[PDB]
């Protein structure tokens, strides 16, 4: 497009929740903003008692 | 002569004094460096100033 849109940014309010295996966060955990933007961790245990 | 290749460009105001013009870039592309220049169409002609 020639002249675009500048469209201005807008507040956000949700919630991510990210969801994957082990190693897939272990490509994404050793980026320091990782860390400080998602803060819990939820941990499936591969067995149950 | 048209009126619009000729006319000056409103940048920014000054920010009156204190506080000084501080401007955050994270995400610090050219675009949003130096700026955009867009061009305008009329009868298919594009035109910039």
């Amino acid at each position: 497009a020639p002249a675009g849109l500048e469209v201005e940014p807008f507040p956000i309010q949700m919630q991510v929740i990210l969801v994957g295996t082990p190693e897939a966060f272990e490509g994404l955990e050793e980026d320091p903003a990782f860390s400080e933007l998602f803060r819990i961790r939820a941990e499936f245990s591969p067995t149950l008692p | 002569l048209d009126p619009a290749q000729w006319r000056p460009n409103l940048l920014t105001s000054s920010s009156s004094g204190t506080p000084p013009p501080i401007v955050y870039e994270p995400y610090a592309t050219a675009p949003r460096l130096f700026g955009r220049l867009d061009y305008l169409v009329d009868r298919g002609v594009w035109s910039t100033n």
